[PDB]
RNA sequence: UUUUUUUUUU
RNA sequence: UCUUAAGGUAGCCAAAUGCCUCGUCAUUUAAUUGUUGACGCGCAUGAAUGGAUUAACGAGAUUCCUACUGUCCCUAACUAC
RNA sequence: CACACCGCCCGUCGCUAUCCGGGACUGAACUGAUUCGAGAAGAGUGGGGACUGUGCGGAAACCAUUUUUAUCGCAUUGGUUUGAACCGGGUAAAAGUCGUAACAAGGUAGCUGUAGGUGAACCUGCAGCUGGAUCAUCG
RNA sequence: AUGUCUUCAUUAAUCAAGAACGAAAGUCAGAGGUUCGAAGGCGAUUAGAUACCGCCCUAGUUCUGACCGUAAACGAUGCCAUCU
RNA sequence: UACCUGAUUGAUUCUGUCAGCGCGAUAUGCUCAAGUAAAAGAUUAAGCCAUGCAUGCGAUUCAUUGAAAUUGCGUACGGCUCAUUAGAGCAGAUAUCACCUUAUCCGGGAUGGAUAACUGCGGAAAUACUGGAGCUAAUACAUGCACCCCAGCGGGGUGCAAUUAUUAGUGUUGACUCUGAAUAAAGCAGUUUACUGUCAGCUGACUCUAUCCGGAAAGGGUGUCUGCCCUUUCAACUAGAUGGUAGUUUAUUGGACUACCAUGGUUGUUACGGGUAACGGAGAAUAAGGGUUCGACUCCGGAGAGGGAGCCUUAGAAACGGCUACCACGUCCAAGGAAGGCAGCAGGCGCGAAACUUAUCCACUGUUGUAUGAGAUAGUGACUAAAAAUAUAGUUGAAUACAAAUGAUUCUUCGAGGAGAGGGCAAGUCUGGUGCCAGCAGCCGCGGUAAUUCCAGCUCUCCUAGUGUAUCUCGUUAUUGCUGCGGUUAAAAAGCUCGUAGUUGGAUCUAGGUUUACCUUGAAUAAAUCAGAGUGCUCAAUACAAGCGCUUGCUUGAAUAGCAUCAUGGAAUAAUGAAAUUAAUGGUUAAGAGGGACAA
């Protein structure tokens, strides 16, 4: 009959639930990049830790290992295409230097207000929620959506939004009526 | 010292198995009478009926009378004492009442200054005792 | 169970068919005959996945009832027929001819061919014996038994079998210096030149084979099929010419 | 019903074994044929795979074989004489493989004379009957007598066999299983085995 | 030579 | 506190030894002044006037279960003298 | 001992609660195996021959027997649970009675083994140990 | 232990099960019974004193032949080999 | 992320546990804007079941296209559950020269009489009950249409298969009593198309049905080697028990069974017995490394259909949506009789802490294909995995989808809750009551009339549509220690010695200028899961897709790694063997190991 659906976790809780240093640092990160909850940042931390642990497991092997070559090139490729890893920094011995801020900057929510599409990060989030942003002719309503290097330059206002060209909003229609 | 020869695997394994029985946790989990001795029969929750209510002198240096109720489990008919959390909740427990009971937290050990009491009431008359204390509901 | 089985679950189906995990609870079971369950393919799977000729299996059965498909030149209407290795499939209405072949990965690929190609096929000699009346026969690994064959034909040798004439044309030998296919093992879909033969008396013997790229690997006899003499292949091979690319080489080829 | 299962026994070490399942069809047994001497009686039994066996209940004729002469003639089983397994079988006249019985000699004598144009220790004072003459003294061309002359070249017969043929009841051993093949085809005893079993039989009847 | 005790918490 | 030579110790018990008494509790039964097991301020138990046990043994005393039966319900018939 | 000797602390006895053990009662209940007795039903074999096809054949009921053997009875035995007069152990409980056993040379140094005795802690005999209150005492 | 230019040539270390020995007290049987001395009985001391102290003592303490197999049977430290 | 923190004291350092702390499983509290995938009466009661369904579809058509019936085929697959079960079962390798097979592949192999529906007569309360009478059909029933012997003139036999006995060796396998060629009998019952629609031109070609032999393939029965839980308050066990011969039975081997015979067989390298809240595996949770625990459950193997037992049919069953009997428990009776098996789907009662609609369909996925509670759709569903609103949803009608639908994907009308706030541990000595009471508190501890801990009121912290509580697993735990603990005083060296099993054992053989064990590399090794490339399903869990031209098209990806057996190479390390006509004829040394002798 039906099978087991394949699931997987992305968030790993810290071993110490409370410590002023981590609490304050993570609060500061939430402030810098508009996020919803600490799970958001733990997700990025655990993706980063998966990346770093895989890179370390690879570096434990010597340089020209077939697996090392394939995985390291692929991982550097993925980070490059996302726009986190530097394209002049091609090595895992150097990928072992990254932070959550790097991946968090590559969220749509940041780019919206970064490139002048919104005043505040909160305004950017509510605009995306109300469907006033678009990417490569693709209305993405997911703030954590991950913006690649290529798509970095392919975001403008929605082709249907009142602010991107369309019918006036509900308030404007009320006033006109 | 322990044996170290390259052909002593049988001795090492047999000795380890023999000495595991001197461990409280392993013996407690593999004795075989756990189900017969444990009132809940290995479960986490159980249901029962009230018989009477008692006040237990809290241990020294604490001075108070903790208000518990003697209950009879429906699964096996065993008699236990269950604690009624929160203030003025014994009022909501009347003799001959159906109660849901759970562990107190220390896995069959008494908790705090209440002597010999290792269970606690989680529902009375199909109502949550916390709801009864908080006024979210009333006695059926 | 109390008797034979008729079904075959999707997961238990051989992996080489590449059947999507979320694509139903059963897999079309090949019926007994020329080939074996783990070393064949259903015509229904052919028409549904490889050629996209059928959106659904009802459509596959509809196409198959029309008696338009030929296998070995014999019109089949069994969607569960065991179309396996070195099997000729000729859809006359569309005038399309295919021969079953093992991809480097080991999968079966749509190997388009012409009429001259479709007109023949190869068979390995599974045994040679003497049926009643004193007429010697040979049995091939695909079950085909051929009467009155050339006496020099022996075990593990290849014979060209003519579909149109149902006769043995040529007899290629299993000896050092013959292009040999590799059907099973982890070297399924690998073509290489036979070399030395480690002879185990009471167990399957071992063969050494080196491909055109020079890579060498060994295997058991039962996985070794001769497909020619010297270096020439008696049939056309798919794009790849029986060479295993390592993963880095495959990526390099991709970009 | 009757089962041939390996379980239900004790293990090599003497331990009791678990019963793996309820009795299975493919491991059944059937009651013994226990064939006897009398009018031909054979039953068909349907067996595994749709095949079928011939269970003999009573048999009188044996299609017996003479090995040296390479001949095979249908004689009649006369009496049971010796059985290695158990003597109740010989007492009850059970025809079981390897059982030792008595057969007629007339068919083999008829074949011997019809094939060798010579007497088979025939009686020393009794003239051959008309049927015997119809095959002994017959007259045909010399081209036909030549083959008989050639067949005469190798025609000596052993003393023990001659004595059995004199008594008219030959000793034979059943080589078939009447409960399995339904037939009592056996072979005539001759030589070392014949002497051994004759000595056994004589020892028992002395006992 | 004889020489036993000191209510509970803080 | 009176008092003796010493004040019944270890054991055991309503006993073949306890009046009150058909002692009180339990067991056996439908029902028991009976049996057995407990209790013991024991009218008046008790240590070679031997105390407490004890396998085997007994034409010794006692209670019960089973089998069996004219002991009985409830008598009848037959044989010898 | 640290509330610092007006310290700490040990037992019997008495009350309360609770867990466990022994216990006459051939106690009781549930459950599994094994011997024996009976034994349904099928299958094999030997009889039988209603009926109908041509002295021959096929044959149903039924009878006897062999085998597989459910199931039921006693009987033995294993395992789990359990009542019981009474007789005992352990533990817990703010403020019960009797004493002073131990911690100072604890007022008879303490403790181990063994044996006896005494309301109780305990006392005494023999041989050990220092974890002693002596690392020592002059040849 | 020491001495050995004697002999064998790995025969060794530790050891479940198994076995010998094993203080004192204690048990059985037979001899002995001086001293001391559990229990016991007295005189003291004491609030009491079933103790410490004193007096008279029974088992025992001694020997022979059997049992028991335990001690703070302690160096509270298993045995064998090697280095500092 | 290879991690710790509070608590014994007047204070200190330890031992040691308790408590805290992270993940996961199950249950449950409060709360929950909409959507996507998605587990789901296993745990206890393999308990009991009302009611509906879950297995039905070429030859034979005088009923009105095809009903009914007879045949044929299938119902041994599929589905469910985990009770039993500890040389059972399973995993890997491996035999079956000891065996059995329908469906599907390759080779060879226009004969007569009776019976239903149909007509009618009927019985019973009651069945999916049936007897007579009149027909009447067949792929039903029947019937089948060159060597040997005598005589080289002539007569017979020889198909396959098969019983026994015998002959020579046209092929293999490592090896064959294997397969072929023959010889002599005899029964043997099995087989070598009286089939449907037909078409083309006396000549042809189909589709179909039936049917044996040989070989395959697929499936199964058995055999071998290695591994797989706890227990000595189980140490000895076993009597068809171990083996031999002759038989019987089976498809075949076999003490499988029988007769006779012998005394064998297992065991401290753990036999035998007992327990398991025990189906085995693939795997799951946790997780530096080494591991610890679990695994009823979607795949593979096994078993069962209330408990037993016995059978019919068949290629295949000891079948249970087949029968027969017994036991337990029910159902309808007009009391004469007749019945039942949801551990299939959906539902009901019970049991419980614990688990969903008495729904729609073959539209999708397979079964031989109209039929399929297999399978696919929708319902309840904070099991769970991913993605996300409360600031700077809904609604009306359209368009889409679907077997029909709903809900998703486009337009248009209007239009915050859980825990917490003394320490562990992030976060208040604010206000009133009570005076060790009520209460809190996992632990340490607060509350005794001036409470940061309760009861309130006011305030803040963690997480967040989730967050607590209870039981259990793993980590924490070097508190089970192989890596890797400890034993003078904290728990722990036997009173001491001898001693079998077990464990461990001194140095020494080509340095230079035959067996094993062990290591390396390959062979055989179902998927799904774990690790692992690529790809904007909007991301991600996921999934395995997809991506360009232009219409009649090209290219695709759907990878790569993950005990025992066999072989190759290596010859250190550790065991093991050789010797008590010529040649060097053949014994290592004698341990700052051990034993024995001698001395005094």
């Amino acid at each position: 009959a039906r099978l087991k659906t394949v699931q997987s976790k992305v968030t790993k809780s810290p071993r110490r639930p409370f410590e002023k240093e981590r609490l304050d640092q993570e609060l500061k990160l939430i402030g810098t990049f508009g996020l919803k909850n600490k799970r958001e940042v733990w997700r990025v931390k655990y993706t980063l830790a998966k990346v770093r642990k895989a890179a370390r497991e690879l570096l434990t092997l010597e340089d020209k290992d077939p697996k090392r070559l394939f995985e390291g090139n692929a991982l550097l490729r993925r980070l490059v295409k996302i726009g986190v890893l530097d394209e002049t920094k091609m090595k895992l011995d150097y990928v072992l230097g990254l932070k959550v801020e790097d991946f968090l900057e590559r969220r749509l929510q940041t780019q919206v207000f970064k490139l002048g599409l919104a005043k505040s990060i909160h305004h950017a989030r509510i605009l995306i929620k109300q469907h006033h942003i678009r990417v490569r002719r693709q209305v993405v309503d997911v703030p954590s959506f991950i913006v690649r290097l290529d798509s970095q330059k392919h975001i403008d206002f929605s082709l249907q939004s009142p602010y991107g060209g369309g019918r006036p909003g509900r308030v404007k229609r009320r006033t006109l009526r | 010292g322990k044996p170290k020869g390259l052909c002593t695997a049988r001795k090492l394994k047999t000795h380890r198995q023999e000495q595991r029985w001197n461990d409280k946790r392993y013996k407690k989990a593999h004795i075989g009478t756990r189900w017969k001795s444990n009132p809940f029969g290995g479960a986490s929750h159980a249901k029962g009926i009230v018989l009477e209510k008692i006040g237990v002198e809290a241990k020294q240096p604490n001075s108070a009378i903790r208000k518990c109720v003697r209950v009879q489990l429906i699964k096996n008919g065993k008699k236990i004492t269950a604690f009624v959390p929160n203030d003025g909740c014994l009022n909501f427990v009347e003799e001959n009442d159906e109660v849901l009971v759970s562990g107190f937290g220390r896995s069959g050990h008494a908790v705090g200054d209440i002597p010999g009491v290792r269970f606690k009431i989680v529902k009375v008359a199909n109502t949550s005792l916390i709801a009864l204390f908080k006024g979210k509901k009333e006695r059926p | 169970m109390r008797g034979p089985k008729k079904h075959l679950k999707r997961l238990a189906a051989p992996s080489h068919w590449m059947l999507d995990k979320l694509g139903g609870v059963f897999a079309v079971r090949p019926n007994p005959g020329p080939h074996k369950l783990r070393e064949s393919l259903p015509l229904s799977l052919f028409l549904r996945n490889r050629l996209k000729y059928a959106l659904n299996y009802t459509e596959a059965k509809k196409i198959l009832t029309q008696r338009v498909v030929r296998v070995d030149g014999k019109v089949r209407t069994c969607h569960k027929f065991p179309t396996g290795f070195m099997d000729v499939v000729a859809i006359e209405r569309t005038n399309e001819y295919f021969r079953m072949l093992y991809d480097t990965k080991g999968r079966y690929v749509v190997h388009r061919i012409q009429a001259a190609e479709a007109d023949f096929k190869l068979c390995k000699v599974k045994s040679v014996r003497t049926v009643n009346k004193g007429v010697p026969v040979l049995t091939t690994t695909d079950g085909r038994t051929i009467r009155y064959p050339d006496p020099h034909v022996k075990v593990n040798d290849t014979i060209v079998f003519n579909i149109s004439t149902q006769k043995i044309t040529d007899s290629v030998k299993f000896e050092p210096g013959n292009l040999a296919y590799v059907t099973g093992g982890r070297n399924v879909g690998r073509v290489g030149i036979i070399g030395h033969r480690e002879r185990l008396p009471g167990a399957s013997d071992i063969i050494h084979i080196k491909d055109s790229a020079g890579h060498s690997f060994a295997t058991r006899i039962s996985n070794v099929f001769v497909i020619g003499k010297g270096n020439k292949a008696l049939v056309s091979l798919p794009t790849g010419a029986g060479i295993r690319l390592s993963i880095a080489e495959e990526r390099d080829k991709r970009m | 019903g009757i089962s041939r299962d390996s379980w239900h026994k004790r293990y090599k070490t003497g331990a009791t074994q678990p019963v793996p399942h309820k009795k299975r069809k493919f491991e059944l047994g059937r009651p013994a044929a226990n064939t006897k001497i009398g009018a031909h009686r054979v039953r068909l039994v349907r067996t595994r795979g749709g095949n079928e066996k011939y269970r003999a209940l009573r048999l009188d004729s044996g299609n017996f074989s003479w090995a040296s002469e390479q001949t095979t003639r249908k004689t009649r089983i006369v009496d049971t004489m010796y059985n290695a397994t158990n003597n109740e079988l010989v007492r009850t006249k059970t025809l079981v493989k390897g059982a030792i019985i008595s057969v007629d000699a007339a068919p083999f004598r008829q074949w011997y004379e019809a094939h060798y144009a010579l007497p088979l220790a025939r009686k020393k004072n009794a003239k051959l009957s008309e049927e015997d003459n119809a095959i002994l003294n017959k007259k045909r061309s010399h081209h036909t007598m030549k083959k008989y002359t050639e067949r005469q070249k190798t025609a000596a017969v052993d003393a023990l066999l001659i004595e059995q043929f004199n008594t008219g009841r030959l000793l034979a051993r059943i080589s078939s299983s009447p409960g399995q093949v339904g037939q009592a085809n056996g072979y005539i005893l001759e030589g070392k085995e014949l002497d051994f079993y004759l000595r056994k039989i004589r020892a028992k009847k002395a006992k």
